[PDB]
């Protein structure tokens, strides 16, 4: 719970502790089903602008079931689809669609088996077979076709809403959306779905604490329309590691702190990102992108992670460690930048650049030096680097400042590379020998000036 | 110290509606789930669902129908009903708490003082 | 709003004198975006419209007189006539539009 | 039909087969026309409920209207609307939208000639103009201001809707929306437009088999709002070539299989990507976003593509030919890495990482070797490469295994190159001839130490 | 007013002039608030089909609070949230969200102080507590549930839709939506609010002009659901600066003219994107999605721009001015290709790559040459390379040519650099030069071996 | 050169609506914003609203519930409208321009030739 978010001076780079992670590493998938019905023909004759209505929603109704089917005509529509395009395939196989179509018969949830070994459930969302046969279907059959209310257009309106939302979502987005919307799965029919999935407790109630996330990580495809029955595979991820301990790795460039240009170098460590624990070894995740963060629980999606040894930890604590090889680039732009960590920010002045802190009350309370320092962020409520401005978020916990001498100082200019984009310590130790070796050689060189 | 105190009626009439509350003390509803266990007399624990930090719930199946179990964070309360009971019910109902997400703190420690619950008209 | 005060109500006067009258804001008219101060003397005569005479105090309108050239800084500005004329027989009204549009009382001025 | 996924373990790189292709490389920008009515001011004097409603709907109305103004006054809102904008500047010359409004009286579509000597094809999707003065209008000059039933209300709700939800895409857009949704043109209508289009009757069947592709490569820019009319270009992509031969290429790293760290040596082919066959050149697609895939046909947009010479092909089937000199990239980092194809995966293993092939049933199956191996889509259904998961897709076709010495093995690693975004063999080989000229020099200053 | 284009054939670059820019160097937070009831319990027994549909009605109401309560769980959800996330907190202190209530009670819109001493803005834009309470509450309390009047059932749905439109667009993202939608805040309400900012006259007539760009920068942040109050806050930009001189600058790659492959040096001006004037600074933004551009008006954000000292103006006309360092890159691919520009477009071709430039009556016109040529936007509209097509805008305005000797033929080819995604004049210079020593060192070495 | 003519009633009850139409000529209407002055007889010039080349307004905040400004471009025309008028009321109106975002814009240069208004029954 207490994020201890600890800056490094040695590489200025900010590493936050204490995070309670939720990495997914699966997916369980719901044919969520829809009971059409398979009406073409009108017998009603009727100028009255309530039949007139009723009508058009028909006519509407009978246009989201044809893009439906060219939906299913594009149907099959790493990991992200393969559940979803194996049961749109059995699906399409003789009698497969009718076990689900008669295993529903009484309860709205069942899990059904079919022929490829799976057992999946199958939640019926919407019943549009029973109303449209029950309420309008005996309407439209009699010659004298009188619509009894006019609210009963209206529930027809608002039954039929939801299907031609889901048919609009699949047309714009060709099949497939995600995030899952609340015409897709509701978010009641959503917490009701994780309480009968094949999983932990740990895992419901997860779930159950974080149904957002659940939402932002979902998919629903579209798999079939046949037999009355519009059927979607909405595939849920799965959580199968709990309250891991997960840390955030910011990391900000460090170059010299020499006026002159053309003698700065900048190194920036790599590795920045997200890492949590996972079966003894540590999950990388490179991009902020696939990790999102609530309230100290961290959630991320393991299709992009990477594996390492549980070594890279004190990678963290310690570059130079033998353990681990960490990740680094090298460059020569010495742009003055500010990043905003979890508990503070970490800002790189160099050159003629200003950078200053400031609090809404006292205004400007702190300037800046060249090199990159950090600051907290209680005291200090922004920074304004050049001519742009940046925050420092309220989070609240302990922060701790590490006196650190710059890396950069042991690297000589001179030999140190350029542009280089995912180095390491110990790949960048040898072609520097190397360099020196080029030295040496070319120390034999003038030697062969001197001694031939 | 932390305690859990039960109040509500304990005998109902049959195909009824029983209510309880257990409000607790010493630590934050925000934090700690809390189950409902049950025990009927001369027989063993049984669990009768749970609300989560959250708000949300996990009823038992057999009970799903008619278990009801809500929560309010600003007076730490917790409320159960149920509905239909009959006289197989009666039993001894518990408001036991539970822990985080790793196990790793106190499953079913604390209970409530148990509040006796005989299903008869 | 930005309060306009222009000094003296009336300022009685001869031909060929030198007139001077003073308008203070209640706070900076001073823009950060083009470094201008937006504060603009404009003079009307009797039965007739206002004529634009000067904007930032400093820069005329086309068509003016040079006689009126005033300057300022701040909160504080001046506009002088540096020969007055018998014809130049008007009310003159120092105005503010920064924030929104305003104007002061009216400095009178009247030939003896 | 039949798609030939070839792997070449020789640069571990598979090229799928027998895709037909359909290029685009044409607009044809249509007219949509929306007659609205230019109402101002509210005569009536009722506080009923529904008068209420009748008001409210009214004012949504007003609002939308004065909300597309402003997008006007955002137009002009690169040919995906050099073409659109062209034809919003014509309806402004005067005259251009009266030509267009005369025309569109007596047919709800038809072809108009404009000033520019453009002739383009005009569609009257909505007729609000005539619903607003024929129905309400009325009610609105009478006094006693009744409606007379509600079902009047939810039908000017309806018909109102599609404007209101034009109005929100066009605001929330700006006026330029993508893809075309089922608001800005109904599918029907595209169909319409596509069979009144003039082109090959092989373009208006390939349109009309897939309309979903349509629409997400379509446009909607929003051009002129004015004398009662709101027009907005709806520029549907334009498939001059159909059926032509294309191809698929996947690469994947190909390291040195040494297990010490620091010798590894990566090629990557990075021509990866798609090709197609256009007027005897290869259209090849940098990205795949571009390419959307069918069941068999690929669907492109030569908008970013590059023209290539025909024997860039030969490339594909033998990377040292003298006619093509194939792009890859040098790279040190030897990570463990999959890249799911159409019929089956390449999985790459390097140092102590493990790579496994499982199936649902027999559970895992094959352990991965150093290298790069292709495993195929039947009886092996998914891969888990240290603590991340990626599926094989389930595509019935052929697949051919080839066997193929690895080409990094006769690229030395001292003087291999890295980091190299994108490189050619011949620009590989003379740099090679560089470095080794380099050493050759070295060996003369060596042999300079005596000769004398 | 009027955009002067002017192509520098010296390093082949289109700079564009005379744009008025309007940065957004700020922001503004409004607490935008909903009155909703706190009802939970029904009592009426209704069996009416309008009764069922005002009950669904209710019960979508409620869960809509229920995933707004959720989203606030999700609470808190640099500078884009700071200012939404500190009101998010401060309205979670006791007696905040009673104070904002008690102000806004008399009025719609007022402005209020709240404890962290920072005053706002507050809109009341729905007010569905008093709806609520006033008209279907008696009704729902009474046994008889007596509802003869249906319109209210749609009122009651109008007065609600916003509210799941406000809740759905939450759903999907979290409690963060951008481009602020309709439903967040409608657009006479916005330009409502812009008259009660504190700004000068010339910020509120700006964004009055460009209202949709606003829209486009805005920001709607999830706060708070409690109290029978639901607040959002709107993020509104800040325009300190209007009517700044602003200019863009286009690049092209120049690469040497040479028939033979493998000769071809290119060198293209990395310093794309826009430029504006700020506090007597040049503010730079590279990337072309933060500066949207109207007519004449560039509106960019601060966001992400660098400050830069004027003279970098100065390196626009002058490449090798001693005032500031041009930015360029050294590559050797020499595909062909084009760039349209406002005022024309720029070309290059090497190789056998045709390019040609049409006109819609006179069709082909111009063949082009090797190297990169500047073509005019009146009479030439479209340009094809290879097999692309590139549609040349019609913009209005004067162009110029100005001849310049390309500055990749003083670099020698042999020693010019390769791959360098940044750089700089002295930076290739010096590379220049410690190439140059290397070759002398080499010299040095033959003259040795040659005297010995 | 440039010019605005000022058309509509001046005189006008007490607790009605008073309306005015200012047309411009020599200008573009779609480039110059256009204010609306009033000077009450022995007094100062007072700010009356806007209305900006987009066709926004920014009224008074006294006038605001009651002040109602409207232009046209093609006409080249702006309309005044006033409610509730009262006795104090009685004024000259003035449809003067303004320029663009800028200081050197002559910020009331060309004013109307100015529009008595009495209101009285």
């Amino acid at each position: 719970q207490n994020i201890t978010e600890e800056f490094y001076q040695s590489t200025c780079s900010a590493v936050s502790k204490g995070y309670l992670g939720a990495l997914r590493t699966g997916w369980y998938t719901s044919v969520i089903t829809i009971e059409l019905s398979n009406i073409k023909k009108n017998k009603c004759n009727g100028t009255d602008a309530k039949i007139k209505l009723i009508k058009q929603e028909l006519d509407k109704y009978k246009n989201a079931v044809t893009d439906l089917q060219l939906l299913m005509q594009s149907t099959p529509a790493g990991s992200a689809i393969c559940s979803g395009v194996a049961v749109c395939k059995v699906l399409h196989l003789e009698g497969e669609v009718n076990k689900i179509k008669s295993a529903l018969l009484s309860t709205n949830k069942a899990v059904v088996s079919l022929s490829n070994g799976v057992s999946v459930l199958t939640f019926k969302v919407l019943d549009l077979k029973n109303y449209i046969d029950k309420q309008l279907l005996p309407i439209l059959n009699k010659q004298s076709c009188s619509i009894p209310n006019i609210e009963t257009v209206i529930e027809f309106q608002q039954k039929n809403n939801r299907l031609l939302e889901i048919t609009r979502e699949f047309s714009v987005n060709a099949g497939v959306t995600t995030p899952v919307s609340t015409y897709m799965l509701t978010n009641s029919e959503l917490l009701s779905l994780i309480n009968d999935m094949p999983i932990t407790n740990d895992q419901k109630k997860l779930m159950s604490n974080n149904v957002q996330i659940v939402r932002q990580q979902s998919y629903s495809i579209m798999c079939i329309i046949k037999e009355e029955v519009l059927a979607y595979v909405v595939q849920l991820p799965l959580y199968g590691v709990i309250d891991t301990p997960c840390w955030k790795l910011h990391t900000s460039p460090l170059c010299t702190t020499n006026t002159k240009e053309g003698s700065n170098i900048c190194l920036t460590r790599t590795d920045r990102g997200w890492y949590c624990d996972n079966a003894g070894s540590v999950s990388f995740f490179p991009q902020a992108e696939t990790c999102k963060v609530q309230s100290n629980r961290v959630f991320c999606d393991t299709m992009n992670s990477r594996t390492l040894p549980s070594e890279v930890n004190l990678c963290n604590v310690d570059i130079f460690n033998p353990k681990y090889d960490c990740k680094i680039m090298t460059s020569k732009t010495d742009v003055s930048s500010s990043v905003i960590t979890s508990l503070g920010a970490i800002v790189s002045c160099y050159g003629k650049t200003k950078c200053t802190a400031s609090n809404k009350n006292r205004g400007i309370i702190k300037t800046f030096s060249n090199g990159c320092d950090y600051v907290s962020n209680k005291g200090v409520d922004t920074v304004s680097v050049g001519n742009t401005l940046y925050c420092v978020n309220k989070q609240e916990g302990q922060s701790l400042y590490v006196k650190g001498e710059p890396i950069i100082n042991f690297y000589d200019p001179l030999v140190f590379p350029s542009d280089e984009f995912d180095a390491s310590i110990s790949q960048v130790n040898e072609k520097i020998n190397q360099s020196l070796a080029f030295i040496r050689k070319s120390d034999e060189l003038l030697s062969a000036i001197g001694g031939y | 110290q932390v305690q859990l105190k039960q109040s509500g009626p304990g005998l109902v009439a049959p195909s009824q509606s029983l209510s309880i509350t257990c409000t607790v003390s010493g630590f934050s509803l925000t934090n700690y789930d809390i189950s409902w266990i049950r025990q009927p007399p001369g027989k063993g624990l049984e669990w009768l669902g749970i609300i989560w930090t959250g708000g949300g719930t996990y009823y038992n199946s057999a009970f799903m129908s008619r278990l009801s179990i809500s929560k309010d964070n600003s007076k730490s309360q917790v409320f159960l009903e149920m509905n239909s009971l009959q006289t197989d019910d009666t039993a001894i109902y518990y408001c036991v708490r539970a822990g985080a997400d790793y196990y790793g703190s106190s499953p079913l420690a604390y209970w409530g003082q148990g509040t006796l619950v005989t299903v008869s008209s | 709003d930005i309060v306009m005060t222009q000094s003296p109500s009336s300022l009685a006067v001869s031909a060929g004198e030198k007139v001077t009258m003073s308008c203070k804001s209640s706070q900076s008219v001073l823009n950060s975006s083009n470094q201008k101060n937006y504060l603009a003397w404009y003079q009307q005569k009797p039965g007739q419209s206002p004529k634009l005479l000067i904007y930032w105090a400093s820069t005329r309108e086309s068509g003016v007189p040079d006689r009126f050239t005033g300057s300022g800084s701040g909160t504080d500005f001046t506009l002088t006539i540096s020969s007055v004329q018998a014809e130049d027989l008007a009310v003159y009204y120092c105005h503010q539009y920064l924030y929104s549009y305003t104007f002061g009382g009216g400095t009178r001025l009247e030939i003896k």
